[PDB]
RNA sequence: UUCUUUGCUCCACACAAUAUAGAUGGAUACGAAUAAGGCGUCCUUGUGGCGUCGCUGAACCAUAGCAGGCUAGCAACGGUGCACUUGGCGGAAAGGCCUUGGGUGCUUGCUGGCGAAUUGCAAUGUCAUUUUGCGUGGGGAUAAAUCAUUUGUAUACGACUUAG
RNA sequence: AUGAAAGUGUGGCCUAUCGAUCCUUUAGUCCCUCGGAAUUUGAGGCUAGAGGUGCCAGAAAAGUUACCACAGGGAUAACUGG
RNA sequence: CCGAAUGAACUAGCCCUGAAAAUGGAUGGCGCUCAAGCGUGUUACCUAUACUCUACCGUCAGGGUUGAUAUGAUGCCCUGACGAGUAGGCAGGCGUGGAGGUCAGUGACGAAGCCUAGACCGUAAGGUCGGGUCGAACGGCCUCUAGUGCAGAUCUUGGUGGUA
RNA sequence: CUAUUCUCAAACUUUAAAUAUGUAAGAAGUCCUUGUUACUUAAUUGAACGUGGACAUUUGAAUGAAGAGCUUUUAGUGGGCCAUUUUUGGUAAGCAGAACUGGCGAUGCGGGAUGAACCGAACGUAGAGUUAAGGUGCCGGAAUACACGCUCAUCAGACACCA
RNA sequence: UGGCGAGAGACCGAUAGCGAACAAGUACAGUGAUGGAAAGAUGAAAAGAACUUUGAAAAGAGAGUGAAAAAGUACGUGAAAUUGUUGAAAGGGAAGGGCAUUUGAUCAGACGCCAGCAUCAGUUUUGGUGGCAGGAUAAAUCCAUAGGAAUGUAGCUUGCCUCGGUAAGUAUUAUAGCCUGUGGGAAUACUGCCAGCUGGGACUGAGGACUGCGACGUAAGUCAAGGAUGCUGGCAUAAUGGUUAUAUGCCGCCCGUCUUGAAACACGGACCAAGGAGUCUAACGUCUAUGCGAGUGUUUGGGUGUAAAACCCAUACGCGUAAUGAAAGUGAACGUAGGUUGGGGCCUCGCAAGAGGUGCACAAUCGACCGAUCCUGAUGUCUUCGGAUGGAUUUGAGUAAGAGCAUA
């Protein structure tokens, strides 16, 4: 260790520490959706909010 | 940079002997090597005790050695004195031992040899006991030197006054008896 | 200002310097108002009608070619330099503005024909404006001041005013 | 000592009312010393008091200088300034 | 009669009165009037020896390592943190007169001294070299020793000035 | 005298803070038996110290720990001063005297134009980047920035300590 | 510390050393007692400058002597203050200094100098775009729908009347629209995340065989993976650089001192050279080194000598090896030289964690021993001596397997 490189860039020390960095990038976990057809507004919350 | 402690403070411990002795530096060289490599706690104690000064390596008497082997289970161990081994004409019985000192006195050498024992150096010791196998490290009494009875003198410590003459008329009158003013 | 000839000056060249408060297309001209105008048009010529314009100069003009070579032309009757003439106008610091005819160059308004390499993959890659004495070869003119002497309108000394 | 006793009492219900060395004097004790060896006076010692220092951790002490002096001081007055 | 808001009494903002001192005069100056003033909000932006990263110097700390392994174990090297300073302490060095030892040291083909808008080394104390003048001694290193380093003392002696 | 009333107290007080302040938060600990003792107990009861066993993952709150403890010796100093807050004397003071803390002394650097003490930050030698306090018309690095209002002064106003 | 005669030196080296290195107690001051300087160096040898020329002369310029006259009796060397000339530079009420570069002069590195580009690593500034998250699963806008009003839309109506014009009331959308409710789909902002992608820029390139951790690929190998290499140019010298002077932007009060506070209208300092202030000693405290160590110290003295040196040495003596009392005195083991809690290190069982044992120094503590003080008061007996024996919230600068002596 002559130089502290930086995990967050260089990509190599990011793939070295945190091997899950591959899977995260490949599956796009930083862009997960994944809903909805709920969908549940309120009853009284909205009247107490507006007033 | 609100410093918690004193910056650039030295460890406050001797890392070398202030002694410029060639043969002591050869002995320190051997024990700095053994201390580093062996990983036996004995070799760290001996390295430091070699750095220690004349006031902190007081002479261990043969009588004190004889007492340390009077102990049960520790009767056949090699007696590591780091400093002088002096003679004591007070005792008569002395057993067959091996004692590794820096120096012996002509009287101490006579008594240990005559019992039948082996006067060792620290390098003659190191060649037989690299890890101090079956050793008994001893120290002479530090707080017996005549300077230590004046340390922290005051009322009412019961410490020696620094004086040059010791009779009456010399530091007994006022403040050493309730008769003349007060006591201590 | 010299005639010991060789010194002074104005203009032209070449030359050896000397710099740079800092060219690297152009300092492109109404005045007045700003709760008002500009420009064009009309004619009961006004503090006038009718248009139009602004809201930045990001404009306008210049704007190609060995840092701009050499050549054949077609089309214009033009634009634009260099030197010369015409009448003038400018005094606030006018030292510049016009304006004639001419001449002589160029023109990218338009078709042509050669040239450029090797500054080697950039090196400011040198082109402007002064202060110039230095020899050339032409025009021109041919002095004063100071000291010393003298005066007393003046005077500490200089200086001032006089005189020869 | 008191009180039946539990107990309370090492001066004043508590917070102040006081004083080193040296010297002198007293109390103590079949004491030690006076060194060539004895005894009695005499002196000296040992342990606890007292005689006192109020400048109260304790010199033994009147002025004057306009004839004045030296080391200093803006740590400090008489003039300005703030 | 008229024709669409008024009458007080208070409250506080910024101005104004209250508001007079001596050389000429200070929002720091210039100046600034929908500010370049006052109150408030929003961004942007400028820059400390501070903060982050990196280099190098040093100190301190923790470690590794001559293991046959020749070239330094008081050596080399690894890793981490840190660096203000009067009075003051301690450590590591620089320089001077002498002293013991050593370099079979330098030197009349030039010692020492002095001069040097020449050079090189050192954070520094200082060291080394070239050129000149000069003419008889002097130095490196390991140690010993001290009448050992100057800007101040209305310092001492001697010399020199500006006033002139 | 009775019941009401107005206003007060450094040397009045029932009540009673905030901030500061003591101690504890465990192996030298806890629990269960038992040993001497001239102390104490009516006693075979205790008290002090123990013997022998038992409970160490949670070792009995948080956070930190730069090593923790110990000793010897000796320098300088013993005129201090300033600032927010509490505060005494005083009309007051750049006055005199206190309390806690932070500073100057002994301290450079950026800022308040200038200033020992204010603000911001404490300093090996450099590079780069980013900011503090403070500012960005011109001097002067940086918006003659944006936004809503106020003000016209024949003595305008303009940045805390601070004039 | 006198006189005479000799040897010496880790001494001084002409402002030193004696006041005096010289015709020094001399010159000189004061009535007197007394006070009391400064002052060394040509060269080996005077070879101390013949002789010529300017000037009245001193002297000058020549010639010569000399190894040198840059040694001329103003004499080795000849510093600085201060001055002359020449040369160079700058200069609007000081000058000098700091950081940076320009310019002029100058000069070592002869073996390198100065760049451009590409792809990378560390750092960091400035965009441009992509994918998600959440809220009232935005509010809105938008669409549907219910009701309503005004700053009342078109019409309706009455007035002035050019019949195509205006005021006023009427009325809830008609020949315009608006708000409030409810419902329905979204979308963009605000904030956030991405181990999304991509440009633009700057400073840095420390290290120096390999070793590590990863990634990539079927793999061998490759890689941006434990610190910059590859390609190209010009130049090879004052071109970069250093020194220096100067100019320019900004900064910079005069040092030393006492001081709470100094640029101070507080003190010393005109300038320069040289001299100029924590020394030596007797005796000691601490700490350290060295020797020997229950001892230690030869050096007052003797012997010896290559002669103040070195070498050798007896008897003492100092200190230490015993303390406590005013003193006459007395004087250190009940025990494994004690018990207890700690305690490094070593020994045992073990893989290790650990447990157990033995435990120096040192630390606390409870004891024991010695002297002192207060009692207790046995056998005894010169019948007042002796003080056994055992105690005491008393006391000591003590003992308890010695640390000291000598030197620096």
């Amino acid at each position: 260790h002559v130089l502290k490189k930086n995990p967050l860039k260089n990509k190599q020390v990011l793939l070295r520490l945190n091997p899950y960095a591959k899977v995260f990038a490949a599956e796009k976990l930083g862009s997960k959706k994944a809903e909805k057809t709920g969908t549940k507004p309120a009853a009284v919350f909205t009247e107490t909010l507006k007033h | 940079i609100d410093h918690t402690s004193k910056q650039h403070k030295r460890s406050g411990h001797r890392t070398a002997p202030k002694s410029d002795n060639v043969y002591l530096k050869l002995l320190v060289k051997l024990y700095t090597f053994l201390a580093r490599r062996t990983d036996a706690p004995f070799n760290k104690v001996v390295l430091k005790a070699l750095f220690l000064s004349k006031i902190n390596r007081p002479p261990v008497s043969v009588s004190r050695i004889a007492r340390a082997l009077k102990q049960e289970g520790a009767a056949n161990k090699t007696v590591v004195v780091v400093g002088t081994v002096t003679d004591d004409a007070r005792i008569f019985e002395f057993p067959k031992t091996t004692v590794a000192a820096l120096r012996f006195t002509a009287g101490a050498r006579a008594k240990i040899v005559k019992a039948g024992g082996e006067c060792i150096t620290l390098d003659q010791l190191a060649v037989r006991a690299p890890k101090g196998q079956n050793t008994l490290i001893l120290r002479g009494p530090r707080n017996s030197r005549e300077a230590v009875r004046h340390f922290g003198m005051g009322p009412h410590k019961g410490k020696a006054p620094r004086i040059l003459s010791t009779g009456r008329k010399f530091e007994r009158a006022r403040g050493r008896r309730r008769s003349k003013g007060f006591k201590v």
